[PDB]
RNA sequence: UUUUGGAAGGUCUUGGUAGGAACGGGUGGAUCUUAUAAUUUUUGAUUUAU
RNA sequence: UAAGAUAUCAGAGGAAAGUCCUCUGAUCAAACAUGCGCUUCCAAUAGUAGAAGGACGUUAAGCAUUUAUCAUUGAACUAGUUCAUUGAAGUCAUUGAUGCAAACUCCUUGGUCACACACGGCGCGGAAGGCGUG
């Protein structure tokens, strides 16, 4: 079994990407790849706040956030929108996939049964 | 030649006692003979103790994984 | 003589204590059974960083060392 | 080996084995507590999980804790469906 | 993979690097493996907070590198032919 | 799959960076597929040449997952 | 700006002036002409650009100007492991009715080149 | 299955060894050389060819250029065009091949001349000529004086040949 | 270049001149001794263990895993294929239709033509000795000829010589098929 | 009388205009699955944290 | 490095279980055509312009800041400071580096198209997508 072979079901799908670093990713999902390389299109790859009086927030996301070309001028919040992001696999944290779609059809791998239906 | 694998059998056998620094983030050496190994340089350590980096405890037997392996030192 | 796949196969179901490279934690308990990676399974464990837990799995990568 | 071979051996080490804590969890409705290497930990059932130790889960509710010079906070995030890469995770306990 | 394939069409041209430990090697290139590993030859050895030495030969594990910079020259090379036409192979 | 042709440099002391900053000289003796090494009459370098330098042991081999650079300082 | 194929991978957009990110917060913005199974890639003409430590306060949430020092590298070749995301820059010099041109003149040129080659290995 | 796409065959028999013995083959040292040589002049000789934008003239410009006289153009022919290309394409070749070495010329009997500029010899350099006769054992005891029927008179100031015809036709003092 | 140890001549080794050396900037990454990931993890607490029943009593039945009855659902269906398969095996000493002279004698003959006929099945086999018996099998929920026969020989030399002959011989062809022999089996 | 489909003629518009089909191989390259979650890329030592 | 494979699904058929193979549906993909009052863009000459991107260009030693080794021994000294000697390493830079801002110059790009100087479309293209049929 690959759970990788479930993700390449749920195409064009609102979903959020949520990065190693602390970025999420908000848009709609094309061919996630073998190795989890899942590549977005209409896309707003933001970093929260972490509150507790002024903490300083990931200093690397937020030269990664300027430098994508994405952030617009007066983004007073640190936020940063483009269309097509290509992410590599391993950066994946999690996938908050959405509340509509139902498990229990996407869940069944063909390559599951077709082993119990071919013995 | 003496291949690696090679010379960490000749600290096996011949029941040599050995230092092995770690990954520079945890902060301890651990030292005592080594038994024996594994394909993936992950090794038994026989009478050993934990130095934080000389009144460190002893472990006993210990199992050490071949990700944390730095040096292996006589 | 003892190689590592043969020294998991002796420490089964005894108390093992076992090292994540993390804040020098050992979770102190009974192990059950071992993968071909060395991911273990436990019964009965204590966390040592003070408590007192259930049935544990420990993934492979985190493990420092494994002591009886 | 032959692809038949391995076929076996995954469903063995899944049934009998260390991973076995996660498939006796998926199958009798119990929920589990995850710890990530990211010092947050998600309270949540499984519906799913995989050789890789990745695995969907519902009804997930995080629990992330934050200090700067001992000021502490404790941020409760709830998501209804959620798919967890599995190299994040290191200790997986199965709930009383 | 054209990638690796390039770097041994850069064998005896100067190169640059950049380790992941943030230093930057530029010497000739003499060797390189399938790995992405390579020795160098004649090179000056940049640290990470600006001293630079120089050093007669190097090897770097090819984990650690984070780029690798070629003569432009090899820009058109024929790695990068698309639409290519082999002739018939000879019989084993 | 293939092993790094170090073939030329055995024999001869080198320098080698483990990880980020420790620095170990020694005599070269042999190496693997994983460029996992091992040399003989070690001795770990610092900033003080004579003072904080101190020998580490007669055989020691070294993790390949630790190996930065490996620069030859002899013929 | 640029509208990319909203099916498009990695394979189709060959010489499009790309905006790759490593993982310590330095992009590389260049054509792009190779790629692989573990995604390193061949840019042509590629600038590395690197917020510096002391604008990176400037970018803390309150127009911003910041200084990129950028440093230009010709002809590079990355490493996997370091890519974190690609982003797409500019679209490439040629139009797509032009690279279908290019592309069958010289599929017509590569095989005229082979039975030249065939009949002058054959006799002599 | 390999194949080395400079020379355009594939290998006979398919080891490690046999590729070193085609990479560093004689003949495909020739391909591989005059691949590159190709594709050097080829970037230079295909000039950008540029693409016009044509603005429809003022009223104004339109009569301000109609009242300046129209030059003369020249045109050469087929047969001269020929040949002046065949001339200029040849000198660039020489200021590539010039490389002004006086200096060398200059520091020939010095006391440190077998260290610096031999290059055999140095260090920077001198290590890697070896791999791929003037020693550096010279000392200045041998030619204790330079002048002693040895030395050679300085070669004169090249000059244009198109412009040989503007220099002073006498000289000021008589030479031998 | 001066030296250029390269396999190229010095025209074409001056050829490849590399852009002059990178220009040098202040890094703005970790050092690579301080690079690590986020240490002092805090364990799953027995506070945590505490909070649990917070969780427990919100979500006290969890939802229903109906893509495990996909498999339940396969699984149950083949075990429920065994038990036919054992309705089956309890029923060859009974069925009358093969229960005449000694089982030595059989020959089964298989893979006939669903349209031969037990008279060329006759001609056929009787090249290999006297008959006794013949019967073609038929299905006995509609008679399609089911492809197989058992032809009783008066003696069990010339049963395994008619099967040496009239199988291993590729299948004997009667009419258009393929016909394995084989003796009784059952 | 209308809708749906097929055949021909007329008119507008747009593309192509020298290669195409079958068949054959111990043929090339792409992709996909598994060996492969065990140090050299993708199953985590870069949110600098106690 | 090797082995295997060349869309998936469902139904009918040929050699109780499964495999192999064939035509009929659904879904998926690619290429090619071809449409949409589909979406966005395509620069003065009735003028000496201007838009996007640069400059690894100048003004410019701008302006405003902060930086130039450690150990050992003696003298004086307040109750730290200077001078001289001995050892250790030592990117270059201080006309620098770091922050702030402007002006000027110069480079690459394009339909610099046709009709009209006329009180919230339905000119002929090209470029870039989205969507739909075959």
């Amino acid at each position: 079994m690959k759970l990788v072979n479930f993700l390449k079901k749920l195409r064009n799908e609102q979903v959020t990407i949520e990065l190693k670093n602390g970025t999420t990713v908000w848009g709609t999902l094309q061919s996630v790849s073998p190795q989890m390389n899942a590549i977005l299109t209409d896309v707003k790859l933001t970093l929260p706040q972490p509150r507790l009086n002024k903490l300083n927030s990931n200093g690397i996301a937020m030269a990664s956030l300027y430098l994508t070309g994405g952030q617009q001028p007066t983004a007073s919040d640190n936020i940063a929108s483009l269309q097509y992001i290509n992410i590599r696999g391993n950066t994946i944290r999690q996938i908050i996939l959405p509340d509509s779609l139902n498990l229990d059809s996407l869940l069944v791998d063909q390559k599951q049964l077709n082993s119990l239906r071919r013995s | 030649m003496v291949p690696p694998i090679n010379c960490i059998f000749n600290f096996l056998q011949q029941q040599t006692p050995v230092t092995i620094w770690l990954f520079e983030q945890i902060g301890i050496r651990i030292k005592g003979k080594i038994v024996g190994f594994d394909e993936f340089m992950n090794v038994v350590i026989d009478e050993a103790v934990e130095i934080p980096v000389e009144k460190g405890t002893p472990l006993g037997k210990i199992l050490l994984k071949g990700d944390n392996i730095t040096l292996i030192t006589s | 003589p003892v190689n590592p796949k043969p020294f998991l196969k002796g420490l089964v179901n005894h108390r093992v204590g076992v090292k994540l490279k993390f804040n020098s934690t050992e979770y102190r308990g009974t192990l059950v059974s071992t993968d071909n990676y060395f991911n273990l399974q436990l019964n009965e464990a204590e966390e040592f960083v003070h408590g007192t837990l259930g049935e544990i799995f420990i993934r492979c990568n985190n493990v420092l060392y494994i002591r009886e | 080996l032959s692809r038949a071979e391995l076929e076996e051996l995954e469903e063995f080490e899944f049934k009998h084995g260390p991973m076995s804590l996660i498939n006796d969890a998926m199958v009798t409705r119990t929920p589990v507590i995850i710890s990530l290497r990211n010092n947050h930990k998600i309270i949540a059932r499984v519906k799913a999980f995989d050789r890789h130790c990745n695995m969907v889960l519902e009804n997930v509710k995080e629990l992330w804790t934050e200090k700067k010079g001992k000021n502490v906070i404790n941020r409760e995030r709830f998501i209804s469906k959620l798919f967890l890469r599995g190299d994040s995770v290191i200790v997986v306990l199965k709930t009383p | 993979g054209i990638p690796v394939k390039l770097l041994n069409e850069a064998q005896g041209h100067i190169v640059s690097l950049e380790l992941t430990t943030g230093a930057t090697y530029r010497g000739k290139l003499v060797e390189s493996e399938d790995s992405m590993n390579v020795q160098l030859r004649d090179v000056i050895a940049t640290e990470p907070q600006g001293a630079v030495t120089h050093m007669d030969q190097i090897f770097v594990r090819g984990s650690q590198i984070k780029f690798i910079v070629v003569p432009d020259l090899l820009k058109n090379a024929p790695l990068f032919k698309k639409n290519s036409s082999r002739p018939m192979p000879p019989i084993r | 799959v293939s092993t790094p042709e170090l073939k030329k440099y055995m024999d001869k002391k080198i320098l080698l960076n483990i990880n980020g900053s420790r620095k170990v000289a020694g005599i070269l003796r042999g190496y693997d597929i994983f460029l996992n090494v091992v040399l003989d009459d070690a001795m770990e370098i610092n900033g003080e040449d004579p003072a904080n330098n101190h020998q580490l042991g007669l055989q020691t081999v070294i993790r390949g997952n630790s190996i930065i650079s490996l620069e030859a300082l002899d013929a | 700006k640029i509208q990319v194929a909203h099916s498009s991978r990695l394979a189709n957009l060959i010489d499009y002036k790309l905006r790759v990110l490593t993982q310590d917060g330095r992009v590389y913005i260049g054509q792009l002409m190779a790629f692989d199974k573990h995604m390193n890639l061949v840019l042509n003409e590629c600038i590395e650009e690197r917020v510096p430590k002391t604008q990176l306060d400037k970018l803390r949430p309150r127009t911003l100007n910041i200084k990129v020092e950028k440093r230009v590298l010709g002809l590079t070749i990355l490493r996997g492991e370091q890519i974190l995301s690609t982003v797409v820059e500019d679209k490439p010099l040629l139009s797509k009715k032009e690279r279908l041109v290019r592309d069958k003149k010289e599929k017509k040129q590569a095989q005229k080149q082979t039975k030249l080659r065939k009949e002058k290995e054959k006799k002599p | 299955r390999y194949y080395c796409e400079y020379c355009h065959s594939y290998l006979t028999h398919d080891t490690l060894s046999v590729r070193k013995s085609h990479l560093v083959g004689k003949n495909h040292l020739r391909i591989t050389a005059d691949y590159y040589r190709n594709k050097a002049r080829d970037i230079i000789n295909k000039h950008n060819h540029k693409r016009r934008h044509i603005g429809k003239r003022g009223r104004k410009e339109r009569e301000n250029s109609s009242q300046n006289e129209t030059l003369k153009v020249t045109c050469l022919s087929n047969k001269e065009k020929r040949h002046i290309m065949h001339v200029k394409k040849m000198n660039q070749k020489e200021l590539a091949q010039t490389s002004i070495d006086t200096l060398k010329l200059l520091y020939d009997g010095s006391p440190g001349y077998s260290k610096v500029f031999v290059d055999a010899n140095r260090f920077d350099i001198g290590d890697l000529v070896k791999a791929s006769s003037r020693s550096r054992d010279e000392t200045c005891e041998s030619n204790p004086f330079p002048r002693l029927n040895n030395p050679k008179k300085l070669e004169p100031p090249k000059i244009l040949s198109q412009w040989s015809n503007t220099i002073p036709k006498t000289s000021i003092f008589y030479s031998v | 270049m001066n030296y250029n140890l390269s396999k190229y001549p010095d025209d074409v080794s001056r050829l490849f001149k590399p852009r002059p050396p990178l220009s040098y900037k202040r890094p703005t990454d970790y050092p690579y001794a301080k690079r690590q990931t986020n240490p002092n993890i805090t364990g799953v607490a027995n506070l945590l263990s505490t909070s649990l029943k917070h969780y427990m009593e919100e979500f006290p039945e969890g939802s229903p895993n109906n893509h495990l009855q996909r498999y339940e659902d396969i699984k149950l269906s083949k075990i429920k294929n065994a038990q036919l398969l054992d309705r089956r095996l309890q029923n060859p000493n009974v069925d009358p239709h093969i229960k005449d002279t000694d089982p030595y004698r059989t020959i089964f003959i298989g893979r006939l033509p669903y349209d031969l006929d037990e008279i060329e099945l006759q001609k056929y086999f009787v090249k290999f000795g006297e008959i006794e018996k013949i019967r073609i099998v038929k299905d006995k929920i509609t008679q399609k000829s089911k492809g197989y026969a058992f032809i009783v020989f008066k003696d069990p030399i010339s049963s395994k010589m008619a099967f040496k002959e009239i199988g291993v011989h590729r299948g004997i062809q009667i009419k258009d098929r393929i016909c394995i022999v084989d003796i009784e089996r059952g």
